[PDB]
């Protein structure tokens, strides 16, 4: 199941999460 | 000249006026290169559409009544007060055909979509069809009421007309599209005896030739048998092998 | 024309002698050369997947 | 000027519906989607009828006389058309979908089966009426859907099959001894039913494969205008017990007692009915055989396979095929013309490359080496080499000499190819990639990668080589057109900046002008050598938002444009004005089996919507769709839309083609479209021409006939000239009229029996005026290619026989000369 | 014969790859039918597709060099014919290889 | 910004583009067409800016691409 | 050309059935055919090129 | 196959007549070519057939040479124009 | 007996009613009302649910002056002659014997 | 990478490649319902073509070429905020 | 036409049964919560609406099935044929309970 639409992980993969953090 | 989008005047033809008399008809060619005008004085003038410079003027034997242009063919038709119809080529500015035979004032004219036929309606209650390539009359039928307007469908399937006191449009089917017709040249001085009802009821001049089987004995000629019956006679063996179904 | 006629005349001779040999022996001509052709294409066909 | 009309649909031979032979039996009528094609087998010609329909053609009913035909689509819309003149006569709408239509042999009645009922109508007359179809009678026999129709040899009675496992016979006229009769004996739906030659005995065929024979005690003459019994003689099984092979189509020839049966396995059988003797059977394909028809003479049989759209006609006795075709599965194709114009090469998404002959319209060579779809296809300078690019990552070359893939080019790196281009020299081959956005260029004879051109950003819209200069023009989505000169020591490169994204690039045939289509729906004309913009054309309003495809005419005076519109537009390049538009009909049919489409938002396709017309609103009210608990936001939906993928124009200039979603459309030159005289005068008339012929003034007659522009007049005039005076009239001909005669002559060779007479004319004209035409040769390429093609057709086929005869007889003499 | 296991694996890749492409397509492209199991019939069969024109023969498909090999010189020379230069040339090439 | 010559060229381009846009918006499209084609046929720089990039022989390899 | 000149003699001089008697005729017949077609097609092109001079003569 | 030799002689005169009229030319070439392929080997033995071939060989020679020359000149000019 | 070798009369557009009064008839075997109005030398028939044209009759040489309708037949008078129309299109019976124009037609049984 | 990552593909990976959520990643929209709404009116194009189906997976290569369609009211607002509106380009 | 569907009385689709295909006749047994389907292919199927499982799928092996009725007292299914016979069926048996001419 996908996460909540408000969650940033809904539209971000691990590559984007590493740079955004 | 006015712009359709804004309604702004975009110029005029002639230093003061295009013609001395009343303007009888105007037309523009398909490519917006040439403009043709007529005057009651009897002059036919050709203009450049863009810079509005006079190109050529032609004198007319009689005063022009109505004028229509067949854009793609470049053929211009003039009906005069002397009951005659003159046909001119726009590009060369010269007369190509002269049609006569109407006994009344011409109300309207129309072209077939290919441009090979001219149809004219007059006050003698007759509709006449002219074949431009041969320059002969090919059809003439009478009506109870005088025809005011005549028009050909772009597909060429139907002919539409209107009458003097009637409130409706009448459609005529051109019987050529569903049946083969052999055109026969009518005499120019012809008057149609029969009146045809509006709705559903119930020579040297012609152009057709049959080529002989041989022009001369020394001339070598082929047969019209299909290629497949004779061209592959030397290859029959390789043909049959390929036609064998795989076991 | 003469040179072409000499070559062309050899066509009728060899083509006819071709028909007699095929009549005598049931095996057709060029069969071995045909066999090499399918081997050549499949080695080429195998090489193409390897490059991919 | 521009006188072209739609003539052929190429790449499809059969989609769905029943096949039919014409009355004489030489031609076959095949439904292809919206349209209908007629194949003349005797003269191997193909003609696509002008009519089109919103949905696929379901039923075709053909009149016994051969003049009329009725074309019914899935929705129930019907068209009455005349075969002789190829014109649509009438439009009609049946209330629901009809399953079949058949004409009575006498030609006075025709029967349509729909729903549970059978309706009989009067046959339409010759003249047009307001209501062409007039209902006559209506019959309520069966309990389930009616399927198939047959008539007796006399028009006394007819028979209808039904899905209620029974077959019903009715009387066309009121007969006291026969009102209606029902026949059973089947445990599945009826597929076909036939009558005897001159009796009321009949045959019934079930979907299971069961044959039933029924015999009557009353002769057909025994019918009395205002007591008949039927008995089952025999029952036969086509299949062995225990395999479920379904009969799908059948046909029966009454005089020769021949039965042809097609099955879902893709096989067919022949039998002789009163004894049921198996003649033989064949296997055609893995897909089912949808339709079967047999001509009147009984020699030929037609088979259609809907799975791959395969058409075959088989001459059973000599066991040879008269015609055998299979088109691309999808209408999406890529097209190229041969340099002479003799052949057309098409590539498909299946990876299949097909070569079609222009004269006949039939495919004759197929190459299958490509695995994925063909993105681009082209010819070389000669007409004997074709180059293709695909998503495989390979660019392949094929020859027409030995029919082999002799050369394959590949990138060192894994890439896929979107477009291809080759020079007039034929040494240099170029391709572009969907992702790397760089051009790979190889040598033809060497086969190695010469160079990789880089600099573009974004995908390459198109590549084109200058026909005369050997430079490459590439369009890209970085709003640039780049020019690369190959044979330059310093590697010169030119860049043309654009306001919006580039989509198409083409070259004028002379090579001195370049055209670009941009995302703002503008066509810009540039001079390539000086890099200056010479013109522009705006196209928002004409298409009804961009022009995807461009093409130059052979003379170059006009340009052809297409895109997401349903129109193809013809513009005049100098005046920058729109000359013409052609419209494209759309097919709304959708396959029922497909389940990967969200049907709820695709409601306009395939007659899915129900629109209420009895609700008192003029346009209608749509019944609401059922609700769901969970929304489906992962399924694709599509809207009806027409897009022109590409345009190509024949070098001969006689025809052009449009590759679209509906298919591959062919437009041909026709004289009946427009009357185009050269220099008319009141003196110029056919009467004066015949008078000049009678007075033996040949030169003046020819000149007058040439100012007029009917081919028939000049055809009569030249044939009037006797031999020996040919050079006299040839010398008198002015320079302007020369190229007109050669245009006439090339058209003449195709359809004239008098071979060398016209060839005598062609011989003299080229000898006297050949040196002068060399100065104006550049503007005469379409005419020269036209004449060279037609004369070559008679040269090659005659040579191999004449050489074979003369030399073999000489060898025979030499052997006999010995001893 | 070919390994059976490799056959289904590429087959399952084919159906999967078509489905992924269907989502990316801007317009609809119908899918060609695929036989789940093909059954060869005991009846004789004929083919719709044709790889070479029906008129040409198998001899025509063959190149002349295919049936008869050629050396670079295009001529053959026996040992007794060979001069000093010819014998020196072949010895140099033998050393080279 | 810029120098004298660049400012002058920018002013010419701005004036031409502004007039063309005004005639497109509030005047008929035809007159915009003739005026635009005149401005293009004189100098395309009046309406379309083409900035200068770095392209030189040094990027290309020695010799011609073919032959 | 001189190979054809020799071959033209052999075909004409002795009877065909004696040609079948020679050893290796079958293998020799294989290689002769496709190469001979190439020469005939080349000479046919040359004859077409020879027509150009007749065009020169009428233009004098 | 049961067809006597004089029937062949009648057949060979048929092609001579058709070449004489100079009509149906492509069939005359086609019918002769099929006949020659089938019965080439039996021809040189029978003297009656040889004299017919002698007439036919003359007729096909003059006819084809006239046509082939006219074909050649037209084609070479057209290639010259394109070049 | 040929009027035009190229053209034939088909139908008139934009015409619905003239001074001659209309006639209304309920259908047998069908639950339908049709109204018939004279138009020049022909008459049109309409259904009443949508006022949609359903039939166009054959033409007569003179203008129709009086119309009467009964059952399966429609009677129209033109000049001094009147006829009977079947299927709303085609004449089946024509009646002569009057030396003056007809203003009244009364259907009376057979 | 290797086949190890191949076992992580789920419904979430497919949902992340939808057209509306890519707009939400590219900051062209801030809410999913707003991102979905932009699509059907036709304000969003993938290269030359305009896509109205919210169920549409965009490739990595095609993701680089998604933008506002020209002559769209949203693109006017973006240009107005940046003070870069040029009416010659419409 | 192609499968069997379940709808709410307000128009909301609930279940689409992919197994039951080309069904011509439907009939519901109330006290057993069984829905019986007759198909074109010749199959008779029983569905338990209480749980959502197909309890039985029987091959009548008599051709097309188009005539069906139930006995409210008995709860058996009656099937008509072109043979002139009526067949009695129950979900427990794989063969008809009886055949009557």
């Amino acid at each position: 199941l996908p996460p909540s639409p408000g969650d940033t992980s809904y539209y971000q993969d691990q590559v984007d999460d590493f740079h955004e953090a | 000249v006015y712009n359709m989008q804004s309604g702004i005047h975009r110029g005029s033809f002639g230093k003061d006026q295009a013609h001395k008399g009343s303007v009888r008809g105007v037309a523009v060619d398909g490519l917006n290169q040439l403009t043709v005008t007529t005057g009651s004085e009897g002059l036919l003038k050709f203009w450049n559409f863009k810079n509005k410079i006079l190109i050529h003027s032609v004198s007319l034997s009689s005063s022009p009544n109505i004028m229509l242009l067949h854009r793609d063919s470049g053929i211009l038709g003039l009906a005069l007060d002397d009951f005659s119809i003159s046909v001119l080529d726009i590009e060369t500015r010269k007369i190509v055909r002269e049609f006569s035979g109407h006994q009344g004032q011409i109300n309207d004219m129309a072209f077939s979509p290919d441009g090979r036929w001219l149809i004219s309606a007059a006050m003698d209650c007759s509709i006449r069809t002219w074949d431009l390539p041969s320059g002969c009359l090919i059809d003439c039928f009478l009506l109870d009421s005088a025809p005011l307007n005549v028009s050909m469908s772009p597909t060429g399937d139907f002919l539409a007309t209107s009458h003097v006191d009637h409130l409706g449009i009448y459609l005529w089917s051109n019987i050529s599209l569903y049946s083969v017709v052999s055109l026969r040249p009518l005499p120019a001085d012809y008057v149609p005896s029969i009146v045809m009802l509006p709705g559903t009821c119930q020579s040297d001049e012609l152009i057709e030739y049959d080529s002989p089987e041989q022009l001369n004995e020394q001339l070598v000629t082929l047969s019209l048998l299909p290629e497949s019956r004779w061209k592959n006679l030397l290859n029959l063996d390789v043909i049959k092998k390929k036609n064998k179904p795989k076991e | 024309s003469q040179v072409r006629d000499v070559i062309g005349f050899n066509m009728a001779g060899l083509d006819y002698l071709k028909r007699e040999c095929e009549a005598k022996s049931e095996v057709m001509f060029f069969a071995d050369a045909t066999s090499h052709l399918e081997e050549k294409k499949r080695k080429r066909k195998k090489r193409e997947k390897l490059i991919l | 000027k521009f006188a072209y009309r739609f003539s052929n649909l190429l790449g499809t031979v059969y989609r769905r519906g029943n096949l039919n032979f014409t009355c004489d039996g030489n031609s076959v009528i095949s439904p292809v989607g919206n349209r209908v094609t007629v194949f003349d087998l005797k003269n191997n010609k193909s003609d696509t009828l002008p009519l089109a329909t919103r949905y696929n053609v379901k039923c075709v009913g053909l009149s016994p006389d051969g003049r009329l035909a009725i074309i019914v689509d899935e929705g129930g819309d019907a068209l009455l058309v005349s075969l002789v003149c190829r014109s649509v006569l009438h439009h009609f709408h049946f209330k629901g979908s009809v399953h079949s239509v058949s004409f009575s042999p006498d030609g006075r009645k025709f029967v349509v089966t729909k729903g549970n009922i059978a309706q009989m109508y009067h046959a339409p007359g010759k003249k047009r009426e307001f209501n062409a179809f007039v209902l006559d009678k209506t019959y309520f026999g069966p309990y389930d859907e009616t399927t198939c129709i047959d008539w007796t040899d006399d028009s006394r009675c007819f028979v209808v099959g039904s899905k209620d496992m029974s077959t019903w016979v009715f009387g066309a006229e009121r007969w006291d001894n026969l009102i209606y009769y029902a026949l059973g004996g089947h445990k599945d739906a009826i597929v076909a039913c036939f009558f005897e030659s001159n009796s009321l005995d009949l045959y019934s065929l079930s979907q299971d494969g069961v044959l039933c024979m029924w015999q009557c005690d009353t002769p057909p003459e025994g019918l009395r205008l205002k007591k008949v019994k039927y008995s089952r003689l025999a029952k036969y099984f086509f299949n062995k017990e225990g395999d479920f092979n379904n009969l799908t189509a059948a046909a029966f020839h009454k005089k020769s007692h021949l039965l042809v049966t097609g099955f879902a396995s893709g096989i067919f059988h022949l039998h002789e009915l009163p004894e049921f003797n198996l003649i033989h059977s064949l296997s055609i394909s893995d897909q089912s055989i949808a339709s079967v028809a047999i001509n009147s003479s009984g020699d030929w049989i037609a088979f259609g396979c809907s799975g791959l759209g395969q058409l075959l006609v088989w001459e059973w006795q000599s066991e040879s095929y008269v015609l055998k075709q299979q088109g691309h599965f999808n209408s999406m194709v890529a097209l190229a013309y041969s340099p002479d114009g003799q052949y057309i090469v098409t590539g498909g998404d299946d990876g299949k490359v097909k070569v079609w002959n222009t004269l006949s319209g039939f495919c004759f060579v197929t190459f299958t080496e490509h695995s994925s779809g063909v993105t681009g296809v082209t010819f070389t300078a000669t007409g004997y080499v074709v180059v293709t690019s695909s998503m495989d990552g390979t660019v392949r070359a094929f020859d027409l000499h030995r029919y082999r893939n002799f050369r394959t080019f590949t990138s060192p790196r894994p890439t896929q190819f979107s477009c291809v281009a080759v020079d007039a020299s034929g040494e240099i081959v170029s391709a572009g990639a969907q992702d790397s956005f760089e051009i790979f260029v190889w040598s033809m004879q060497t086969g190695r990668l010469l160079d990789v051109l880089s600099g573009h950003e974004g995908p390459i819209s198109g590549l084109c080589f200058n026909p005369m200069k050997s430079v490459l023009a590439s369009a890209s989505w970085d709003k640039t057109v780049r020019l690369w000169d190959m044979f330059d020591s310093w590697r010169t490169k030119e860049t043309l900046a654009l306001t919006s994204d580039a989509l198409a690039v083409t070259f004028r045939p002379d090579g001195a002008e370049l055209a670009v289509a941009t995302l703002n729906s503008q066509i810009t004309f540039w001079d390539p050598e000086n890099a200056v913009q010479t013109g522009s054309i705006e196209g928002r309003h004409d298409l009804k938002k961009a022009f995807t495809a461009l093409c130059y005419s052979a003379d170059g005076h006009s340009i052809l444009a297409g895109g997401m519109s349903k129109f193809v537009c013809i513009y005049h390049v100098r005046e920058q004005i729109l000359m013409k538009r052609f419209e494209i009909s759309c097919n709304l049919s959708l396959d029922a089996m497909e389940e990967f489409l969200n049907r709820r938002k695709m409601t306009e396709f395939g007659n899915l919507a129900l629109i209420d017309q009895d609700a008192g609103q003029e346009d209608g009210v749509a019944i609401p769709l059922p609700g769901v608990r969970k929304g489906d936001m992962s399924s694709r939906h599509f809207k009806p839309e027409i897009r022109v993928t590409s345009l190509r124009f024949s070098p001969t200039g006689r025809c052009w083609a449009a590759t679209t979603t509906e298919g591959l459309l062919i437009y041909s030159l026709d004289t009946r479209v427009l009357f185009d005289p050269f220099e008319l005068d009141t003196s110029v008339t056919p009467g004066r021409v015949r008078e000049a012929l009678r007075q033996q003034d040949f030169t003046r007659a020819i000149l007058m006939a040439l100012r007029l522009n009917e081919s028939k007049l000049v055809q009569e005039a030249l044939e009037a000239v006797p031999r020996g005076e040919i050079e006299v009239v040839t010398s008198s001909l002015p320079e302007l009229y020369v190229e007109k005669v050669l245009e006439f002559l090339a058209s003449s060779f195709e359809v004239s029996r008098h071979l060398e007479f016209y060839l005598l004319w062609t011989h003299k004209l080229l000898m006297l005026h050949g040196q002068k035409l060399k100065s104006r040769a550049g503007t005469l390429l379409p005419v020269i290619q036209f004449l060279q093609k037609s004369i070559q057709r008679h040269l090659d086929d005659l040579s191999k026989l004449c050489s074979w005869n003369h030399y073999n007889m000489q060898y025979a003499l030499a052997v006999s000369k010995q001893r | 014969e070919e390994n059976p296991e490799h056959v289904e694996i590429q087959k399952m890749m084919d159906s999967l790859f078509l489905k992924l492409d269907a989502l990316s397509n801007f317009h609809f492209i119908p899918k060609p039918p695929v036989p789940e199991i093909k059954v060869v019939s005991n009846l004789p069969a004929i083919t719709m597709e044709e790889v070479a024109p029906v008129s040409v023969s198998d001899a025509a498909l063959l190149a002349p060099e295919e049936i008869k090999e050629k050396n670079k010189a295009g001529d053959i020379k026996t040992a007794a014919e060979k001069t000093a230069t010819d014998k020196k040339r072949e010895r140099r090439k033998k050393k080279y290889q | 910004g810029g120098g004298h010559v660049a400012q002058i060229y920018a002013i010419r381009q701005s004036i031409s583009k502004a007039l063309v846009a005004y005639y497109q918006k509030y005047v008929d499209e035809a007159s915009k067409k003739e005026i635009k084609d005149i401005l293009i046929q004189y100098d395309r720089t009046l309406l379309v800016a083409d900035p200068r990039r770095c392209e030189s022989k040094k990027f290309g390899g020695p010799g011609a691409r073919a032959r | 050309h001189e190979a054809q000149a020799v071959l033209g003699v052999l075909l004409r001089r002795e009877a065909p059935e004696e040609l079948l008697a020679y050893e290796g005729v079958r293998a020799a017949l294989e290689a002769l055919l496709p190469y001979t077609e190439r020469h005939f097609q080349r000479l046919s092109r040359t004859l077409q090129a020879a027509a150009f001079l007749d065009f020169l003569w009428h233009n004098m | 196959c049961g067809g006597s030799i004089e029937v062949m002689q009648s057949f060979l005169k048929m092609i001579g007549m058709m070449l004489d009229r100079k009509r149906d030319f492509e069939l005359a070439q086609a019918y002769l070519a099929l006949f020659l392929k089938l019965h080439l080997k039996m021809l040189p033995s029978e003297p009656v057939l040889l004299e017919e071939i002698t007439n036919l060989s003359s007729q096909v020679e003059e006819n084809w040479t006239h046509l082939q020359s006219l074909f050649n000149q037209s084609m070479c000019i057209l290639n010259y124009l394109k070049s | 007996r040929t009027a035009s070798a190229l053209f034939a009369g088909f139908r008139a557009l934009g015409l619905f009613s003239n001074d001659i009064p209309h006639v209304v008839r309920f259908s047998a075997l069908k639950r339908r009302f049709y109204v018939t109005t004279c138009v020049g030398k022909s008459f049109h028939t309409y259904d009443v649910q949508k006022l949609s044209l359903v039939a166009v009759s054959n033409s007569v040489p003179q203008d129709i002056c009086c119309m009467a309708a009964d059952g399966r037949l429609v009677f129209a008078a033109y000049g001094n002659v009147f006829s009977a129309f079947a299927r709303n299109k085609e004449i089946v019976h024509t009646f002569k014997g009057h030396k003056a124009e007809i203003h009244f037609l009364q259907p009376f049984g057979d | 990478g290797s086949l190890e990552l191949c076992d992580f593909v789920t419904a979430s990976s497919f949902c992340r490649r939808r057209l509306p959520t890519v707009l939400l990643k590219l900051r062209m929209a801030q809410h999913l319902q707003a991102a979905v709404a932009f699509v059907e009116q036709g304000h969003v194009r993938v290269g030359p073509d305009v896509v109205t189906d919210p169920a549409f997976l965009v490739t990595r290569s095609m993701e680089d070429f998604v933008t506002w369609v020209d002559s769209s009211k949203i693109k006017r607002h973006v240009l107005e905020y940046n003070e870069e509106r040029d009416d010659f380009d419409l | 036409n192609r499968w069997l569907h379940i709808y709410d009385n307000q128009g909301i689709e609930l279940h689409c049964i992919r197994r039951c295909d080309r069904v011509t006749r439907l009939e519901f047994l109330p006290f057993h919560f069984l829905l019986a389907t007759a198909s074109e292919t010749g199959f008779l199927t029983y569905l338990d609406v209480s749980v959502g499982k197909i309890v039985a799928a029987l091959n009548a092996r008599a051709g097309r099935l188009d005539v069906m009725s139930q006995n409210p007292y008995n709860a058996v299914i009656h099937l008509g044929h072109s043979n002139g016979t009526v067949s009695l069926w129950s979900p427990a048996m794989k063969e008809p309970l009886a055949k009557i001419l």
